[PDB]
């Protein structure tokens, strides 16, 4: 059929749906329950954490026909045209088109008008940090006191660019990036709700791939579903992301540590035939090396994942002193930086590994 | 512009491909300053916009030829920065792009020449990407640059890269001797300072810049035996910091070659100065000085609006500090 | 003519108003007070109304010239105030002023306000035309050396007793901002009718409103006052001054100082100053800077200035004030 | 069930209800009672300091049936019409909205016409420093000789951009940013009158986070009440302030100096949850170290920009030898140099902090 | 209607695309399964197929034979999209059109129903070149576009795109084509076009193109343009200015023993022959790597260069691995710095002379 995109179809529509952001959820629900509704809100967070969706949910809650309820209550007319994107009380304004004060003034002189079939005229000024200082000070007066029927919802990614004066007259709510476990939980919810078979390893890899937002996780999950045939597998997800099997990179770093050349050559020329980009091989090795360095820092830094090779992480941490780890990481980092100017990418990776071997702190290559 | 004798075979190697009908729509010519790439671009454009060619050459008084000579050919395109600036903006190439969509006014080819692709702003390059990749029928492009690597990767990906090999050193020396009359050592110095470009050697000789080189040589004759490199300030800070710094770095390079004894050096006109530089300076100090001079020349060429005088003064003070014993000298790394 | 100071114009005005008054100076407060005194004396002597005209490339010279021959229907006498531009007059404005000078009569208490004119503007036909009886009043801002004496004298004039510490604090907070300084004196007089403005009594009623130019910071560096230099940097940054001009003046005078220090071992400081065209008032300061600063310190200052300019000119311009403060501290050791 | 915003519901109505700015209030009262009021009053303070409140109270004092005085009356016609925002001739102008010289000229054509009510036609322009130079000159020209019943009120957050000549025309007042004590006491009074359960430590945290502005304190109080269901405890305010915390670079420097690996890891993970760019974090860490070095060189190197965290900065300057500062600066510089080619920069910044901690 | 190799051999079906199977499989399965996103960003280096894959997706999406993963190529919509004359496929260059009025033009254009095709498709090239104004104003139209609007993005570097732009689009990373894939594509193209070729010339062209097929085809066209339309080893070597292992090996053995006379004379002779300094440094690094290979394991030695293995083994035996690594690093740094030198020859001389003083 159509299968509307996961982000579009599975956008939250109730405070019982939004995962994470417990602070802003509690604030909105409790304030609506107590009836202390501020006229100016500032949702600030990284991309894809839920500022727009939570703002739409708050607008739904304010203008439910049944009454003023914490969550969007029984979805009446107003709520369902809100969720359809149709206007009941949602003036969604991009700040990039109204940076000039000559347009902010036009916005302001329209605010003094009763809303149609709604209890408020909810302004959603997204990317509010993109306005100009003149525009900020122009809408300063309306922010300090708008008409009773006008509410301001400002959403932006960087609150530091905002002037302190407008920052004063706003309820500030910062939305933390979602943890990998919450992202994986949501993706599992989506795939169970869509009758698509899934593998736990694939979901874990996808959740790690997303950098703390569920929008990236959902786009990656759609890409993985497209890679499959209505299912997601470890093979499909790994091929999509390009990450190799941790056994390969881990055997390679083990052989580099043990200072044997033949094993390194065997591992690299087996990895050549697997169609894994060499730069990502170096990136994975550097990531592992920093992982052992962090294990050295604290047993806290292992990772809930990497359990299949966690024992070997701990063994490498015990065996290798931090100075050797720093030396290996510096050598591999310099090699990766030098890789574009090597004769070949495989050539560069091989020479970087051989350089780490030759300058091995404990077992250097024999010299004449 | 002007034509050069050694320059003919490359033109014959390109116009033949264009007459075969298998010529690329976007030809990127790599040539040093004074090499004569503008001559190729202009001659090829005249041939292309010519109605009936005569042996792969512009045919006298053709209507296309007449409008080329008048410089007001409707189908001819020139992209150069405004004389008050050194960059080619978005709008300059945008008007070319939007006005190229229409048919050729004379019903022939539509030839575009970008005077220097290095001067193109990255936005102008990205704008020209679409027209270079899929130009309309009978549309040809010509780009020139000192080094194609400085160009945008996707810009040069769409063009066939031709190389203008500098003429043999003996032939270039003969040409310089024919044009200007002086000692052969000066000719060799100009050629090897110009990276084998004889046109750049003519540019150096005709102007007063060669006399400034002589002034710098005298200031160095006093500068190296006494550790007074700051006095070179006035010798370097006349709106030509890249050229003077290039000459100084090449003198240091020749001294370094004199260490690891070499048959050929650049500054052959001043062997005594090279010997003084080699004898009075530690080889590692020479390495550090040459590297710092090259880095400062690069910074002067790259950054716009920078103060030449402050940079040159700092360079000289750093050289003075390097002269002192026990100083840690820089080495290129990473 | 009769060249005077603000403390002498009050005595001069009771000797009989002259044909024209020229208020020249860079201090808005002194100019305003002298103009107010002239207007009050004119009103006492019969000048009822006053007309104000700012000299602009679009000045209605016909209106003002008619005003010279504009009589007074209901009024009797009249003044005429002109506001010179920040750069002073040019050929056209000076010719218009020469004609106006030719248009003076028993009335027309011509008042001229603006910044001090140059020597070239000094040698002009209009200036010589009124050079017999006009009164010129110099209204330049007192500098750092004479500011405490000036504020003490004004406090005595305003019947306010001030301490040395309070004088220093008022000079520090409102340097180059004597309008705010007089407003602060009036505020302190109003808040405390006692008049004995102790140090705590002035510490609680002043704000950092001082205005500086890059040359103030350059002189602070040359004198070695690190605290004053940092204060000037803070005031310039709050004012929003572009750091590029600070870097430019720093570069110019630092290169001159490096040349001087290099040539010090060859030629005595007097001849070096003379050859490099060094003004007499700053020769002692620059000699002190040369004595205090070593060649190593000069090289480090040049290095830091070069790094700062490279950071600025590469379109980054991030935390340039930190580098400027670093250079300021380095040059004050 | 009003539950209105506590910001404007608690705006001062009489001069005795304004917290701080005591010298300014005394000067205004003295001018209103015995002296002749100056033809133009300019106000300059910080965000949320009281500027517009003081100007509105002064305008209320100007127009009232009791006469021009400091504490005129209560619930009068003019005082109420100002408090409701419905006053006719109390013109309220945003300077940024009317920076144009044409709009400014149109505004200055209204001074000639007599006031509709009261005695004085009061103009209240906010953020006056943003007026164009031509508009500013026109304002000065209309201020030199204003009508006998026309007065101007100007406010601006940063008076440093105002030309000096403004001092020649108007009497300026500077409002000092409130300290922790005044803000805490005012918040305590507001909560006591609103019957909001609270703890003194919560009030202290709110006041310290306010950074001198009472409007900031009121906004934070509203957020604390909203999240805490009216029960404003220390833990609630602390948690919700931690959600808004952005001093991560300073805490990272403090913990890395103290060789506290676990603290640095927790703070860097919190910064990752904040979604902060790593290059910016590292460059501001470099800036903090440079500032520590400069304030070690001379106590005057600090300014009012870091007047929020100056105590910890002074302690760091006192306790840390300059050699350690140089080593840390070099380590962070090379870390920033190597950051782009590292793996996902969340761990590159980590390992740069690791290298910094290695110097133990 | 002559067309150069690149455009004349533009992929027309999913079966004609070289490599990129990891994105082609997902694209075809999304077309077949009915799971179609509204925003696709194909990101990769030059000449890997972002525009070609985007055009194939546009063809498949709005074919009047239904949404298919295999466009017919004979239908009205397919031919019009192939020729670029289709109204519902709007091809925009972000650098050319980065303005507030152009963003408003896009925003009010996306509101009207498609004229011909099923969907109104926007193909924006070099999207990272928009202004922050344009990026932020186009956030909503990429997040929740109308039911008939689909966006295709193509950038050389996603890092310069706003991260919120990346979040709301489907990331298709196009890997740089392998040497074998590139060489097989040249072989197929030349066989289909009846052009004589030699495997060594194809290998040289594939290696010269840094994993980009458009560069490989441009170098190919240069090879046809020189040497009477034949892809021969001699012509390709002359065009690329490459040199065999003998000269580079002599240079390396001269440099490792710190023979300034020999190194300088060899560089002079190399300049006389007009060789490529970048290629010379590339051979330098390759030979140093093979030296390190022989040092690591005796059997890890090339077999083609059997004539020069005699001195190769001796040099690998007589030099410590650390010195070889230092030489490799110095030559790599010199290659990196080469474009910024006052002259290419001057820069390579700087690099080699720095390597001498070890
Ligand atoms: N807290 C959340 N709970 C569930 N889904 C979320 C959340 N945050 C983001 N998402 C996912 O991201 C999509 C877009 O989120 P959005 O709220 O637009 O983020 P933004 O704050 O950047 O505008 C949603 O459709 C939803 O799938
Ligand atoms: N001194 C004060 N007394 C009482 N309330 C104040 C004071 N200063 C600020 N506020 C509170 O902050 C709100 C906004 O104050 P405002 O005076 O507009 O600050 P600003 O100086 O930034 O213009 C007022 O409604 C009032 O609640
Ligand atoms: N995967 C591929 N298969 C076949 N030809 C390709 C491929 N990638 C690039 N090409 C060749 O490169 C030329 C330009 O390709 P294009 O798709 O525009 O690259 P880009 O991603 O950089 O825009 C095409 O005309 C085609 O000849
Ligand atoms: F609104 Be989010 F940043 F996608
Ligand atoms: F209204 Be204030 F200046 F924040
Ligand atoms: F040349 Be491609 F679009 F990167
Ligand atoms: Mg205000
Ligand atoms: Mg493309
Ligand atoms: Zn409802
Ligand atoms: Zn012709
Ligand atoms: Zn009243
Ligand atoms: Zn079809």
């Amino acid at each position: 059929m159509s299968y509307q995109v996961l982000a579009r179809k599975w956008r939250p529509q109730t405070f019982a749906d939004v995962v994470g952001q417990e602070h802003v959820l509690t604030a909105l629900a409790n304030g609506l329950s107590l009836g202390r509704i501020h006229h100016a809100y500032l949702f600030s967070g990284t991309r894809g954490v839920g500022k727009t969706s939570i703002a739409r949910l708050l607008a739904k809650g304010l203008n439910c026909e049944t009454g003023i309820t914490a969550t969007p209550c029984g979805v009446c007319d107003n709520c369902r045209e809100i969720e359809q994107g149709r206007f009941v009380d949602l003036i969604e304004i991009d700040a990039a088109s109204r940076t000039k004060v000559e347009d902010t003034r036009d916005l302001l002189d329209n605010v003094q008008y009763a809303p149609a079939r709604g209890r408020f005229k909810v302004y959603l000024i997204d990317e509010v940090h993109m306005l100009s200082r003149h525009s900020f000070n122009a809408l300063l007066k309306t922010l300090e006191e708008p008409p009773e029927h006008v509410k301001f919802l400002l959403a932006t990614t960087d609150p530091q660019k905002l002037p302190v004066t407008i920052l004063s007259r706003c309820l500030q709510f910062h939305l933390k990036a979602l943890d990998v476990e919450q992202i994986r939980h949501q993706l599992e919810h989506i795939l169970n709700e869509e009758h698509i078979a899934h593998e736990p390893r694939a979901l874990q890899l996808l959740a790690r791939a997303a950098e703390g937002s569920l929008r990236d996780a959902l786009s990656l999950t759609d890409q993985a579903i497209a890679s499959g045939d209505g299912q997601v597998s470890t093979q499909a997800v790994s091929a999509m992301l390009g990450t190799l099997d941790d056994d390969q990179a881990l055997s390679l770093v083990e052989a580099m540590v043990e200072a044997n050349g033949e094993r390194v050559m065997a591992l690299i020329n087996e990895a050549a035939a697997r169609g894994i980009e060499w730069e990502a091989l170096l990136v994975e090795m550097l990531g592992l090396l920093h992982r052992i360095a962090m294990v050295q820092l604290s047993p806290a830094a292992l990772g809930n994942d990497m359990a299949a090779i966690e024992l070997r992480m701990r063994e490498l941490a015990r065996t290798i002193p931090p100075t050797d780890i720093q030396l290996y990481y510096q050598t591999l980092l310099i090699g990766r930086k030098e890789l574009p100017y090597a004769p070949d990418r495989r050539m560069g990776v091989e020479m970087t590994l051989l350089r780490a071997l030759a300058f091995h702190p404990r077992m250097p290559l024999p010299e004449p | 512009m002007r034509w050069y004798p050694w320059l003919r075979p490359d033109f014959e190697k390109l116009v033949a491909s264009y007459q075969a009908g298998r010529g690329h729509h976007a030809l990127l010519i790599q040539a040093l300053p004074g090499m004569g790439d503008d001559a190729l671009i202009y001659a090829l454009s005249r041939y292309l916009l010519c109605q009936q060619p005569q042996g792969h050459k512009s045919c006298g008084h053709c209507r296309g030829c007449q409008l080329m000579q008048a410089g007001t050919h409707p189908d001819y395109y020139t992209l150069a920065p405004e004389k008050g600036k050194n960059t080619l903006g978005v709008d300059a190439v945008r008007e070319v792009t939007e006005k190229l969509n229409e048919h050729a006014r004379l019903g022939g080819a539509k030839v575009v020449w970008v005077t220097d692709a290095a001067l193109l702003t990255d936005a102008a390059a990205n704008a020209l990407l679409k027209t270079l990749e899929e130009p309309p029928a009978e549309t040809w492009f010509f780009l020139a640059t000192r080094e194609p690597e400085r160009l945008l990767a996707t810009l040069r990906s769409r063009c066939r890269l031709h190389y203008l090999a500098p003429p043999p050193e003996q032939y270039a020396v003969t040409w310089l001797s024919r044009e200007v009359t002086m000692s052969q050592d000066a000719l060799l110095a100009a050629l090897r300072l110009s990276a084998g470009s004889p046109g750049a050697a003519l540019a150096l000789f005709q102007g007063d810049n060669w006399q400034a080189r002589e002034t710098l040589c005298q200031a160095l004759a006093y500068s190296v035996p006494s550790g007074d490199w700051y006095s070179l300030l006035a010798a370097l800070n006349h709106e030509q910091a890249p050229a003077r710094l290039h000459w100084l770095a090449t003198l240091l390079m020749d001294a370094l070659k004199r260490h690891h004894g070499a048959a050929q050096v650049t500054n052959v006109d001043v062997p005594g100065l090279v010997a003084e530089l080699a004898n009075h300076l530690s080889p590692s100090r020479l390495q550090a000085i040459l590297g710092d001079v090259c880095h400062i020349r690069e910074q002067l060429m790259s950054v716009t609006g920078i103060n030449r005088e402050l940079l040159i003064t700092d360079l000289l003070l750093r050289i003075e500090h390097y002269l002192q014993p026990g100083v840690v000298l820089p080495v290129p790394h990473l | 003519m009769i060249r005077l100071y603000p403390e002498q114009l009050r005595a001069q005005l009771n000797e009989g108003l002259r044909a024209a008054y020229l208020l020249l100076g860079n201090d808005p407060l002194l100019l305003q007070e002298s103009q107010d005194a002239v207007r009050q004396v004119a009103a006492a002597q019969g000048f009822e109304e006053h007309h104000t005209f700012s000299i602009d490339p679009n000045t209605d010279w016909n209106a003002i010239f008619s005003l010279c021959q504009a009589m007074s229907l209901f009024a009797s006498r009249q003044t005429l105030l002109l506001l010179l531009p920040e750069n002073g007059p040019n050929a056209a404005i000076n010719e218009q002023l020469l004609t106006l000078t030719g248009l003076l009569h028993d009335d027309l208490l011509l008042i001229v306000r603006g910044n001090k004119l140059s020597k070239a503007q000094e040698n002009a036909a209009w200036f010589t035309a009124l050079a017999n009886r006009s009164v010129q009043v110099t209204c330049q801002t007192p500098e750092q050396a004479q500011l405490p004496r000036w504020v003490a004298a004004r406090a005595k004039q305003l019947n306010l007793e001030l301490d040395d510490a309070a004088n220093q604090v008022l000079c520090y907070c409102y340097e180059g901002n004597l309008l705010a300084l007089a407003q602060a004196l009036e505020r302190l007089s109003l808040l405390w009718p006692d008049g004995k403005l102790t140090l705590p009594r002035v510490e609680q009623a002043v704000n950092d409103a001082a205005h500086f130019t890059p040359f103030h910071w350059v002189d602070a560096l040359l004198m070695g006052k690190s605290k004053r230099a940092l204060h000037i940097l803070q005031q310039l940054r709050l004012e929003g001054s572009e750091p590029v001009i600070l870097l430019r003046t720093l570069q110019r005078e630092l290169l001159l100082l490096v040349n001087l220090k290099r040539q010090s071992a060859h030629t005595p400081l007097r001849a070096l100053f003379d050859k490099h065209r060094v003004w007499q008032n700053r020769r002692g300061m620059m000699g002190e800077a040369l004595n205090r600063l070593s060649q190593t310190q000069l090289r480090q200052a040049v290095q830091l200035l070069t790094r700062t300019e490279l950071t600025l000119k590469q379109d980054y311009g991030q935390s340039v004030w930190a580098e400027l403060e670093g250079l300021s501290l380095l040059l004050c050791h």
